[PDB]
């Protein structure tokens, strides 16, 4: 991964989370579970939707296109016609396959980027109040309840309120 | 007390390719390459295609006896020839600018077949029967093109003829005629008398004279003679004058044409069916909103861009890693 | 005591597009699509275009009585036809290989018009006047082309003529002539006095004998007859020989061609102006360093690549977020 | 932002900083104001200027290109001509429009990376000596006069020296 | 005690370009652009190419007396012409549909040359000699084409001639002939008797008439008369019939044709040696497995795509910064 | 570059390390030396060989393609034919040169990223037990023998094993 997150320092994905691409999985005293991040998932959905739509827009539908007949004294024109149809076919096959290979690479990295950025939005909120294990997990110090867990995914954590460390 | 940031995974098996890596299973994706087709030839905007069947453009327009199924035709969404469309020119000869005529037809959605020079009224001084040949027979019976009239001498007297049609149909009229070239001076005499005959065809834009090329050739369908076929598009208001002292295979029926884009000629052995499509290929129809397809380069209607690829799967989701 | 790291921002409202996001406001950008033109037809390299005006290439080269203004043209940066370029062939007939001839002129940057067969010195045994027709009437009287000479019989006499030209110009010479086909045998004699005449043209590479096809055609411009137009490119030092017992529209003026490049023919109703450009389109001139333009696909000079695009703005600065 | 900076952990831009794409703001006992990082800004202009030019090179000028005429018995060739002109046009509009999308994408992220790298340049200089507030701001522990501020943006910030830093309590 | 993280570097001076920077020194790289060629013309699939030397396709097939070296030719990988290839049409005239013929010969791998109408037995009622000309001289002595036969009236009498050939060969048969056009009416009779002679050639698909187009012309290579040359592909089991009352340059030899794929005609002065290659260009052969070459557009076999690039170097390693 | 590593916070390259693209340099009681990280390198090599092959594989080879002749009355067609040949040439030259530019850009960034991620795998392994000097270097607090050095290059570095670092930490 270009961003070292997916298949990186976060070794695997969660079949458990099913309401988004990126999200969290907390611990609590009040139980465990998964949660999707509307912010970063919707943002990714909009983007990828636009990429697909954009790629398709640049491919204009092929209207009526029929071959032509030539008599036995027009072989030169016939080969010319063939050379043109094959020329264009070669180019459009190349473009299509090539664009997809490239936007697939960029797409995977786009997700890898969103995960890292998400892991960092969290890490930049918590700071001292928790320590970084690995696997993209944070070990709290101040005992965080469901309402506190929410404030994290909410982007409203209120760091100045912990020192129970 | 912990919180973990992670990403989605599932039982997806879809694979996409990238420049750095091949076969990467992803959580979501879209296929952009349409590869399923109908296998049938279908209507387009409610209109059916014109099945030529055993005939080709030549047989159909000229009026080859074996193409009588087609005499009723008037409108069509597109034209179809098959592996067995060999019935065209039955009396041996060159169809002059035949290809150009096909190309013209590709942009025709309909016409009105009409009797330009009526057989039993246009030639008082010439023989309008006896103009048949074994070369163009149906059911062992000497016949001839349904749309051309083979004029011959009326009792050792083939007088100079002059016939003009004024095109007032408000549309392009397709006129077809032929020029006969007997194998010997004898045959030339029996058919037209007049060993030195000529055919003179003229309109506002078309001018050309024909003299018989008399010579012995290998026999094609039992004929050493030959018959050249010609055509022109008379414009609205324009007149066409036929002048001959023999050898003229006069026009009997012509076609007032209706222009219309989006049409064309294809070669398919697929069965016609009662269905409506927006895209048609020689292999069948296509009901698809995808951008690409690898079914066929030949296309009629609003179709996906043809491409040589076998796989065009574009990733939308992230790398899929469940790790059991 | 603090220090902050940040990025620029401004009042710019320029937007751009990206694969992932549409309409992103940025701080700085450059437009790559030229969309602005002169509305004028300009000179290229100080050399003005040739305005054919109401005439077309045929009228110009043949010297249609309505194109007298053009008789003076010798050099040009590109040739211009308009929506009113109708004056070409005023006596009915086919201009053989006309399109090819047009294509030829597109690589010609200039020529020297000269009197290949002077009227009052070339034809002692034939009539050099009376070679006019109402089909080509100009300001009242029956006139004719300025570059061709209609040769008629001189007092019931029309002797076989033989005139040759040797190319002493050191470059290709464009010769034009015509072969007349009268409507009736009466007229044939009235003009050429000589019922079975012929025209023969020969050079190192050209060889034809034209025999008149006397027939009555639908009247175009009042003429039941037809005139066919022929041209050839005589090489330096080569000879072209004309022999006719009548029916010859003799070459009077010819053109020694100066080949160039980057020239051509365009259709425009834009006015010519005393201005200079390095890039020209039928809509107007272009003064641009941008790589793309959406003005017109037809182009003369050094131009930006044409493209259907409506917008091609490239981001240079960053994402603009003033949030002040 | 692919790199998380622009429109990310640094919420907005500075209409104040008017002499560079990237830079600093500092608040002192002596005063405050903006200052652009000549190094990073200039390298970006060099990159972008080179991207635009490269785009333009690859697009060779269109020389004289006009149309041909055909007679009524040359429709096949006319249609070929038309298929050729339309074909090449379809492709170039594609390439153009496309190249611009994929480069605007690279360009916007390019700036993101540049801000990110500038922030992380400062952070690696400061270390213990200051704490990361957020919004891309560092809070010095040690009192940083103009010459000290300038050293931070100079790439020459001292450390150790201002290891009086254990005001870290 | 310390551990540092870093990257490779070396004595590499290879540079590459990017959109942001040009001339970046990298540790490793591939060159996608082949720019080195053999400089020779080599065999293909073991078979050497046919060298035409100072002859072109026209002269080789007709049998120009300067192309006697090529009478032994039977099979080839491709056809090579040179700058000195001008010996072809030695009797002034037009080789009709010549370009087409050249195209047809490009998809041919070998042939059988055979005597179709043996000179000694084929023309009893006609003069089998006299048919030589200074224009087509060899060794100082007037001669003529090796594969055509110039027939003239046998003692002031030219009987209408009729000859036929049936294609029993299991391949297409290239049949070449010609039609002579005297300068004047006097010459016409001197050779063919008969003032209104004609040549009619007919097969199952081929039918055409030839009239002597007599006209005054400049002398080319001594000859004021012209000679048009013709050809056609006779299909297996088909008959071709030549009928002529004069002006017929009859066939004498013909060609049974073997169709191959992947071959053609190139112009080159590069020497021919005894070596084999998979890719040949006008400049030389290419022994490369890269995707691109900037050597020459013209290609025969399995070659890299031609392109205009000076340099196509793809970085594989990273920035090289050896700073020691 | 785009990730700040190469030609960035790690100023230069080591001509000393000849076994791979990225790696480590250790200073130990036992001694010095350069060691290439197998995983990251062999993977990067896997991807780069795949970029090259995927680019070559797209540009399909050129087969027989000669030149057609035209007579003096076939200017228009000859010109069409030229407009075509020149058109396709314009495009393939563009598609080739342009593809190489962008892929080179991406490849240099690819390497940059790989180095970056390698630096951060190690960084998150050590945590307190080492301090970031600056030039992609970590100064140890707990003295690491060759056996320990390997575990750092292994991903198997036992951090809790060293609270000795806490002592030297002050
Ligand atoms: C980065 O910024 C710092 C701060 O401006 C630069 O260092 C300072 O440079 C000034 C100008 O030369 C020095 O002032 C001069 O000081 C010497 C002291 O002996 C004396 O001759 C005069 O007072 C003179 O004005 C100043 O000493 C110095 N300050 C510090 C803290 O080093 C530095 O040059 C910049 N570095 C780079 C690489 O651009
Ligand atoms: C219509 O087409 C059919 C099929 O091509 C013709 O039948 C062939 O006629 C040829 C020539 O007489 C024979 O050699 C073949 O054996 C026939 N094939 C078949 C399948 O019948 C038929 O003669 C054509 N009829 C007309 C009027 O054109
Ligand atoms: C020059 O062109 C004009 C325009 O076509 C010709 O005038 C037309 O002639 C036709 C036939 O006589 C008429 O039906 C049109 O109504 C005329 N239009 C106008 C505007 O007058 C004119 O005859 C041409 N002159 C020559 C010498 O060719
Ligand atoms: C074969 O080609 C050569 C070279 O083109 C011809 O030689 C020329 O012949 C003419 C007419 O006799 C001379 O005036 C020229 O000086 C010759 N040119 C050169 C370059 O030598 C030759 O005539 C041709 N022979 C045949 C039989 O076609």
């Amino acid at each position: 991964g270009l961003f070292g997150a997916i298949a990186g320092f976060i070794e695997g994905g969660w079949t458990g989370m099913i309401d988004g691409w990126y999200g969290y999985h907390h611990q609590n005293e009040q139980g465990s579970g998964y949660a999707a991040d509307q912010k970063s998932t919707q943002n990714a959905i909009d983007g990828i939707t636009n990429k697909v739509n954009s790629v398709i827009e640049k491919m204009n539908t092929q209207f009526t296109a029929v071959g032509k007949e030539f008599n036995n004294l027009e072989r030169r024109i016939e080969n010319l016609n063939k050379k043109v149809d094959d020329g264009f076919l070669d180019i459009w096959t190349y473009n299509a396959e090539l664009l997809v290979l490239l936007e697939n690479e960029r797409t995977l990295d786009f997700h890898d980027s969103n995960v890292r950025n998400l892991y960092e939005k969290v890490k930049s909120q918590l700071k001292n109040n928790a320590k970084e294990i690995g696997n993209g997990c944070f070990e709290f110090y101040h005992k965080c309840d469901d309402a506190c867990m929410e404030s994290v995914r909410n982007g409203t954590y209120d760091y100045p309120k912990y020192s129970e460390e | 007390d912990t919180i973990c940031i992670g990403y989605h995974a599932n039982n997806s098996t879809d694979t996409v390719d990238t420049v750095l890596e091949k076969n990467v299973t992803v959580t979501h994706s879209v296929n952009l390459l349409e590869d399923s087709h109908n296998g049938k030839l279908c209507k387009l905007k409610g209109i059916a295609p014109l099945q030529l069947g055993k005939c080709n453009i030549a047989g159909w327009l000229l009026g080859n006896p074996e193409c009588d199924l087609l005499l009723t035709a008037s409108s069509w969404s597109y034209i179809v020839e098959t592996s067995n469309s060999e019935n065209g020119t039955c009396y041996p000869g060159d169809f002059i600018d035949y290809e150009e005529l096909r190309e013209q037809l590709s942009s025709v959605s309909s016409f009105e077949k009409f009797e330009i020079f009526p057989k039993t009224s246009s030639w008082p001084n010439h023989e309008t029967t006896k103009g048949v040949t074994a070369a163009c027979s149906y059911a062992g019976a000497s016949s001839f093109y349904r749309n051309l009239l083979w004029l011959t001498k009326k009792g050792s007297s083939y007088p100079k003829l002059s016939k003009s049609y004024v095109n007032n149909k408000g549309k392009e009229v397709l006129v077809l005629w032929g020029v006969h070239h007997p194998p010997t001076g004898t045959d030339q005499q029996s058919l037209y008398q007049n060993a030195d005959a000529y055919v003179s065809v003229g309109s506002s834009k078309y001018n050309r004279r024909f003299t018989p090329e008399i010579a012995a050739r290998p026999k094609v369908r039992g004929q050493a003679g030959r018959m050249n076929y010609y055509w022109t598009l008379l414009e609205p208001g324009d007149t066409i004058t036929f002048e001959a002292t023999g050898n003229l295979i006069a026009p009997w029926y012509a076609f007032a044409l209706n222009r219309g884009s989006g049409s064309g000629i294809i070669t398919s052995d697929a069965p016609v069916h009662d269905c409506n499509t927006k895209c048609q290929t020689p292999h069948g129809a296509i009901n698809s909103s995808l951008p690409f397809q690898n079914i066929h380069p030949v296309t009629i209607g609003e179709c996906p861009k043809y491409v040589r690829s076998t796989k065009l799967r574009m990733a939308t989701g992230l790398r899929n890693i469940p790790a059991r």
